[PDB]
């Protein structure tokens, strides 16, 4: 299962 | 032994032609089990292994929503990096992301990783203490500061040490017949006459899993690393892999050359000699 | 921005035997950027019944793909893989050697 958070650069 | 779950994401920008192409793939060890293609009509996370189809529609709904979120984050990251490097919109650019977890023989969390790359080169990565980030440029330095401010490392660590490993375990259990297996390589040797006095000996390993293997040619028991041609491990297309290694030898000296095969499916490494 | 030229391998899923079903694999790897063109040629013509895997990449961040089709190899049938990439000034062809 994938990570739930939205990660931005 | 140890096992791994890893998700890979790739988004390339198409200037003026439309939104960036986005493709995501999931792997357990060396077996792919899911995909997403933003150009595909389904617009769903699709199964690619037989043992993941047992998941109900809720699992797929969740994975589709998550992968679309990651697609959106990449869509923003493309412009963010175009700005950080002062590049014109006319250029097509690539952003690659990869994260996951490894587990030991006790099926306890062994390690985790999370890395980004821009236009083919490292951008930022998570350190193996799962508390800090390694950055390459000053733009990666800026992203690192942002993530240190937002406490990204703690959340990522929690995910990797809980849900990543738990569902790696669950995938190993659901697909035990596919994933918890080792296929020893079927090996043989080939002899051709390159010239009137030289001949190529080729050592073949076929139909093995996992992909981690080692082929070595030796002469008088001495490593021939510099004069042996060794192709990359290649997929057979059915869950198994292939590899071969060749040397050119003077005619009449083949009995001095040996091919050594190392693979997890072999109790001892194999030694092959032409007959 | 680094570029990388595709490494090409042409082979069969199983050891080829004349007159029995097999797959003709063309594995392209190590290339960058992702945009690449691949064709599987029989006796010069390109096969239409061609599939391919999903884009992935290795530890060096370079991409790899696998193109394949169902065929029955016969002695006297030429098979090759023709790829075109940005890092190639001309399309690259690799003939299928039954022992490679």
């Amino acid at each position: 299962k994938q990570w739930l958070v939205w990660l931005f650069l | 032994g140890s096992h791994s779950m890893r998700y890979f994401y790739t988004s390339v920008s198409r200037p003026g032609r439309g939104e960036p192409r986005f493709i995501a793939v999931g792997y357990v060890d060396d077996t792919q089990f899911v995909r997403f293609d933003s150009d595909a009509a389904s617009q769903r996370m699709e199964p690619r292994a037989p043992w993941i189809e047992q998941e109900g529609p809720e699992y797929w709904d969740g994975e589709t929503r998550k992968v679309k979120a990651h697609s959106q984050t990449h869509r923003v990251d493309l412009g963010t990096l175009r700005g950080y490097y002062n590049q014109s919109e006319a250029g097509s650019h690539t952003v690659q992301r990869m994260y996951g977890c490894d587990v030991g023989s006790d099926w306890r969390f062994l390690r985790g990783y999370h890395q980004y790359a821009y236009d083919g080169k490292d951008y930022i990565a998570l350190k193996e203490d799962l508390r800090s980030w390694t950055a390459a440029d000053m733009a990666a330095q800026t992203t690192k500061h942002k993530w240190e401010a937002a406490h990204v490392a703690e959340q990522l660590r929690a995910y990797l040490e809980g849900t990543c490993v738990e569902w790696l375990r669950r995938y190993l259990e659901n697909g035990k017949e596919t994933l918890q297996r080792t296929d020893a390589p079927k090996t043989h040797m080939t002899h051709h006459a390159v010239s009137d006095h030289e001949a190529t000996l080729r050592c073949w390993a076929l139909s093995f899993y996992p992909a981690e293997i080692t082929l070595t040619w030796q002469r008088d028991g001495e490593d021939q690393t510099q004069d042996t041609e060794l192709v990359e491990t290649r997929p057979a297309g059915d869950g198994t892999f292939q590899k071969w290694a060749a040397v050119v030898v003077p005619s009449g000296q083949e009995q001095r050359y040996t091919c050594h095969v190392q693979h997890e499916g072999l109790p001892k490494p194999l030694t092959l000699r032409w007959e | 921005m680094i570029q990388r030229t595709p490494k090409i391998q042409v082979y069969s899923r199983h050891p080829a035997e004349n007159g029995k079903s097999n797959f003709l694999n063309c594995y392209v790897s190590g290339f960058h950027p992702s945009d690449i063109e691949v064709d599987l040629l029989k006796n010069g013509e390109r096969i239409e019944k061609v599939e391919h895997s999903d884009l992935s990449f290795s530890k060096d961040w370079s991409f790899y793909l696998l193109y394949y089709t169902e065929f029955t190899p016969t002695e006297k049938d030429e098979y090759a893989c023709r790829v075109n990439h940005v890092t190639l000034s001309q399309p690259k062809i690799v003939k299928w050697d039954r022992d490679m």
